[PDB]
């Protein structure tokens, strides 16, 4: 459903770190090297680690929101999530950011999963929007909650340089207050 | 090439 990388959407390859496709039969996961922690790329097929794990996609589903697709890995309490998710998602941490698995839930505040999806609910879908946990718009004083996953295909998401060598700091905005 | 993660404040 995403072209490029999922996880950042970049189209373009780089020769230390390359676009990376699964294999999986019904997968159509591309992530760069250093987007899903790669950690050596093979010279022949290569599977994400849900087709690589042991059961169907119909179990597989991420903790942080109700999109299916996309690049996932297991978490904690061994679940799985989107790793765009907890990227967006500031208290979502790695264990492990060389290999970026698991991602470790634990920290994340009970405020994030009590909130409502405003993308999800202008779409009418009361369901969809309360599921899993919300990151905030970035605005100073908005209070405006989306699945990250929502924010990147209504293109909401955003890189923005943080301080320290090369800190980023992911982020989003609501439609209010995208630049 | 450090990944995404390695690069989250
Ligand atoms: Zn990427
Ligand atoms: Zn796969
Ligand atoms: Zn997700
Ligand atoms: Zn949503
Ligand atoms: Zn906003």
């Amino acid at each position: 459903m995403i072209g490029g990388c999922c996880v950042c959407s970049d189209e373009r390859g780089w020769a230390e770190n390359p676009l990376v496709y699964c294999d999986g039969h019904g997968c159509s996961v591309a992530v760069h090297q250093a987007c899903y922690g790669i950690v050596q790329v093979p010279t022949g097929p290569w599977f994400c680690r849900k087709c690589e794990s042991q059961e169907r996609a119909a179990r597989v589903r991420c903790e942080l929101c109700p999109h299916k697709d996309g690049a996932l890995k297991r978490t904690d309490n061994g679940g799985w999530a989107h790793v765009v998710c907890a990227l967006y998602i500031p208290e979502v941490q790695f264990a492990n950011v060389s290999t970026m698995e698991p991602i470790v839930l634990q920290s994340v505040p009970h405020d994030r999963y009590n909130k409502t999806c405003y993308i999800c609910d202008e779409q009418g879908r009361e369901s969809k929007a309360a599921t899993g946990a919300c990151m905030t718009c970035n605005k100073h004083g908005c209070r405006q909650a989306f699945h990250v996953t929502c924010a990147q295909f209504a293109g909401l998401l955003c890189e923005e340089e943080g301080n320290g060598a090369d800190n980023v700091q992911y982020c989003g905005y609501c439609k209010y207050h995208f630049s | 090439l450090a990944t995404k993660a390695a690069r989250k404040s």
